[PDB]
């Protein structure tokens, strides 16, 4: 699966669907950093540190 | 009768 | 004799290269053949 | 350069070009290399989408995110010629050719100019492509989300409501259309 | 004195076959002491068969033996001795019919007990032109296999490992090389052939390295190329082994030459730019721009490519027009051709072995 | 009746959860473009549209968090090929593991500096550059 | 050099038939096998 998504843009004015967009990404920044985290204790543990 | 074969007799 | 030999084979070379490609092209409908034979002996 | 690594993430910058690094000789190139070892591509992140595949045979998630329709679409289209090369089934390839040439349907129905870009996404897109046993494409599925309101029926000034509008009433002198009474852009109060 | 006539059971001619084809195996010693016993013995039964002047049953014998070697492609055509030996048998069986047939050119140069074996109720030249048409298809199977066990090996030989002077080093590519030499010198190639082969394998390992190079960046070091161009020699000295600087290889190799010594120049003026632009010949401006373009200095001292160095070799090489492509047809196939080699063995005195088992096959 | 009741934000959040639901059930991929200028003619980079959209995309706070702990990773081999001037000939082995983790300690004192592994070792952000500017030093000081 | 130039423009003549006959060829196995995909269909 593809997920295509404007990122965090603010526009000049700022509306309900504005907000939507950048409560959105910042869910999906919460998604990126919680997974990433995930995977950088997977490798540290793979390894031995 | 994939390949087309045929025999050409020689002429002696 | 490089002069005229090279200028013809220039043309030889891509007429042999066609040549090889239609072969690899048989081969390809050779291959599905035998799969469609295949499919007719599981009848 | 436009790709870089960035951890596990990849950076691009849009070149507004066509480089040829798309090459589908660069692709097969990319084909059984581990992560990292070429330079950094969209390809390389879709070899290692393939490589999850064959470890652990769980779904596959790839992001884009950043302006709208900069090098978003673009680099999605890559990655959609990338995985029919890869499959290089007959019927599934012609469904990944259906896919890509319907892009500017949903473009021209769901995305318009902006300031930011004159081909921008102005909805949420998810398009998943499934796999058999194989690992071979065998069909692909097509989600929305979040969709402008205002863009209909209000459009910035020089900003453009959605491009089917526009298009559709600059072909409208076609004889199919003749009954539909369509006359230019400037003739309706969505496109003016 | 028996001439060699083949006699056997037309009914079982087909296991004749099989026992000629399917069951055969070029791991025999028999057929491994005079490269061609399939090939020889075939002929020699279709001579026999032309002496009995039988064109439905020779006509049979020859569509059966196709058949045959193109199932034998099919399910063994992975085997790469199997393949060779195949091909030696293709090879010989197209020159002795050649050598035979009733066209005067190759007698040419033929012994006149050679030319009492010649046949003479009817001509096979259509028969001919499929059979080369099947030799072109086995040497495009035997290069396809041939590229398949090489794909994976290059990578580590020749770049990741480091050269001392699943790991593969080049004395690895060497050895290698050398196994399959022997192979084809064991199975009977013709000289020229081998030739052939051996630029086919040349130009796929060199345009390989170059993609590979071309697609890395950390790879690509002035270090490195110290490397590159020693293995280049190691493997020109190899050549030497065998004595193929006549064959071409080094043609194919060329660019990965042009693409070291680029690498080692240095690129700090455009005099010496110039002289870059008239030696780098054989690689095109695409290439050139990309791996100017992707330099790393591994050291200190080194610096990174100037802008304006780039500007001048674009408009200094602008006017070759070269093509758009960045990277070399790795499935290339060279166009390959068949010389007539005429052979001096006694066809009459050659004799089956018993470990053929050919009991159903009388000798006249 | 129902989907009347609901609101757009309500319809909203059911597909947000919907997509993230569906994300987490497979493994993610990260992408992401930046534009170079406003007026997007090709090959033109400026800093204050890099610098408002890494602020936009965040990528600078995973760049800083990774700098906080070990970044930087070196192969045994790896850190062997590249520091073979350090490396001192009696400390020279078979094991490149202990004699380059030995060598390590000798030209840095502290130890949390560098992060010993069983395949490479991890360093803080100053080991990479003072090891560096110490290699070259001292082959410009041989030769 | 008569003897080449004739050897060469009796390579391209067979070429070229050898082009068209595989051309034939090809066509009558393309309706081989597109009859049987349409049996199997």
């Amino acid at each position: 699966g593809v997920l295509d998504i404007y990122g965090f843009e603010t526009f000049e004015i700022n509306s309900f669907e504005q907000f939507c967009i950048n409560y959105a990404n910042e869910k999906l920044q919460q998604q990126f950093n919680m997974h990433v985290f995930k995977l950088e204790q997977e490798e540290y543990m793979k390894e031995q540190i | 009768p994939i390949r087309p074969v045929n025999i050409p007799r020689k002429e002696k | 004799l490089v002069e005229e030999t090279k200028q013809l084979e220039l043309d030889l070379n891509d007429e042999r290269l066609r040549y090889q490609n239609l072969l690899n092209e048989f081969s390809r409908l050779e291959e599905r053949y035998d799969d469609l034979k295949e499919e007719m002996t599981l009848m | 350069l436009i790709y870089t690594y960035c951890g596990i993430v990849l950076v691009a910058i849009n070149p507004y070009e066509q480089l040829p690094i798309y090459g589908e000789d660069i692709i097969n190139a990319y084909s059984g290399q581990n992560m990292g070892d070429m330079d950094p591509h969209i390809f390389a992140v879709a070899e290692e989408a393939y490589k999850q595949m064959a470890r652990d045979e769980r779904n596959q998630s790839i992001i884009v995110s950043g302006e709208s329709g900069a090098g978003k679409t673009v680099s999605a289209k890559y990655a959609m010629r990338y995985f029919a090369t890869v499959s290089g089934s007959a019927s599934e390839a012609n469904v990944e050719e259906k896919v890509l040439a319907s892009n500017p349907i949903m473009e021209s129905i769901g995305n318009a100019k902006t300031t930011r870009n004159d081909n921008s996404s102005r909805f949420g897109k998810y398009i998943e492509i499934g796999f058999d046993k194989r690992y071979r494409i065998i069909g692909a599925n097509m989600r929305t989300y979040l969709l402008e309101k205002s863009r209909v029926v209000f459009q910035a000034e020089e900003e453009r409501n959605y491009h089917i509008f526009y298009q559709l009433c600059a072909s409208a002198k076609l004889p199919e259309f003749k009954m539909l009474r369509l006359g230019n852009a400037d003739s309706f109060h969505y496109t003016k | 004195d028996f001439q060699g006539m083949l006699e056997y059971k037309r009914e079982d001619e087909q296991k004749l076959v099989k026992n000629l084809i399917l069951e055969l195996k070029p791991r025999g010693v028999a057929v491994n002491l005079i490269p061609g016993l399939p090939a020889y013995i075939l002929f020699m039964c279709v001579r026999h068969a032309d002496y009995l002047n039988d064109d439905q049953k020779v006509r049979s014998l020859l569509t059966s033996t196709i058949n045959s070697i193109k199932k034998v492609l099919k399910k063994r055509g992975d085997d790469f001795e199997t393949v060779s030996f195949w091909l030696s048998n293709t090879c010989r069986f197209l020159h002795c019919l050649k050598q035979y047939s009733g066209e005067e050119g190759f007698m040419k140069h033929n012994t006149s007990r050679q030319n009492e074996h010649c046949l003479t109720n009817f001509d096979l030249a259509e028969y001919r032109q499929v059979l080369s048409d099947l030799a072109i298809q086995i040497y495009q199977q035997l290069v396809r296999v041939l590229e398949n066990i090489l794909q994976p090996m290059i990578v580590s030989g020749m770049l990741e490992h480091e050269t001392i002077q699943g790991t593969y080093t080049l004395d690895s590519i060497l050895r290698q090389l050398n196994s399959f030499h022997s192979v084809m010198c064991q199975h009977g190639m013709d000289p020229e052939l081998i030739k052939q082969v051996v630029k086919q394998m040349f130009y796929i390992v060199g345009a390989i390295t170059l993609n590979n190079l071309l697609l890395r960046k950390d790879m690509c070091s002035w270090s490195k190329g110290m490397q590159i161009r020693y293995n280049v020699s190691q493997l020109e000295e190899w050549l030497r082994d065998k004595n193929l600087m006549n064959s071409g290889a080094k043609e194919t190799l060329e660019p990965l030459i042009q693409a070291a010594q680029l690498l080692q120049v240095k690129k700090k003026t455009d005099d010496d730019a110039e002289a870059i632009c008239s030696m780098c010949n054989a690689l095109t401006t695409a290439q050139i721009v990309k791996v100017l373009n992707l330099y790393t200095p591994v050291n200190e001292f080194e610096e990174r490519v100037s802008v304006s160095f780039i500007r001048t070799i674009q408009m200094r090489l602008r006017d070759r027009k070269d093509s758009p492509q960045l990277l070399m047809d790795a499935k290339h196939i060279f166009p390959v051709t068949f010389p007539f080699n005429p052979s001096s063995l006694a066809l009459e005195t050659i004799q089956i072995p018993a470990s053929l088992g050919l009991g159903f096959i009388a000798r006249v | 009746a129902k989907e009347h009741k609901k609101t757009v934000g309500h319809q909203f959040r059911n597909s947000l959860h919907l997509l993230m639901e569906t994300l987490n059930a497979t493994t993610p991929h990260y992408v992401r473009c930046i534009k170079p200028n406003d007026f997007k003619f090709p090959f033109t980079f400026d800093e204050k549209r890099a610098v408002q959209q890494l602020r936009a995309c965040g990528v600078l706070e995973t760049i800083r968090i990774s700098a906080a702990g070990f970044p930087s990773r070196w192969t045994y081999q790896e850190f062997f090929s590249r520091y073979r001037v350090l490396m001192k000939q009696k400390d020279v082995l078979g094991d490149r593991k202990q004699t380059c983790k030995n060598v390590l300690e000798k030209l840095i004192l502290d130890k949390d500096k560098y992060q010993f592994g069983k395949t490479k070792i991890f360093f803080r952000a100053g080991q990479v550059a003072y090891l560096e500017k110490l290699r070259a030093d001292k082959l410009r000081a041989a030769c």
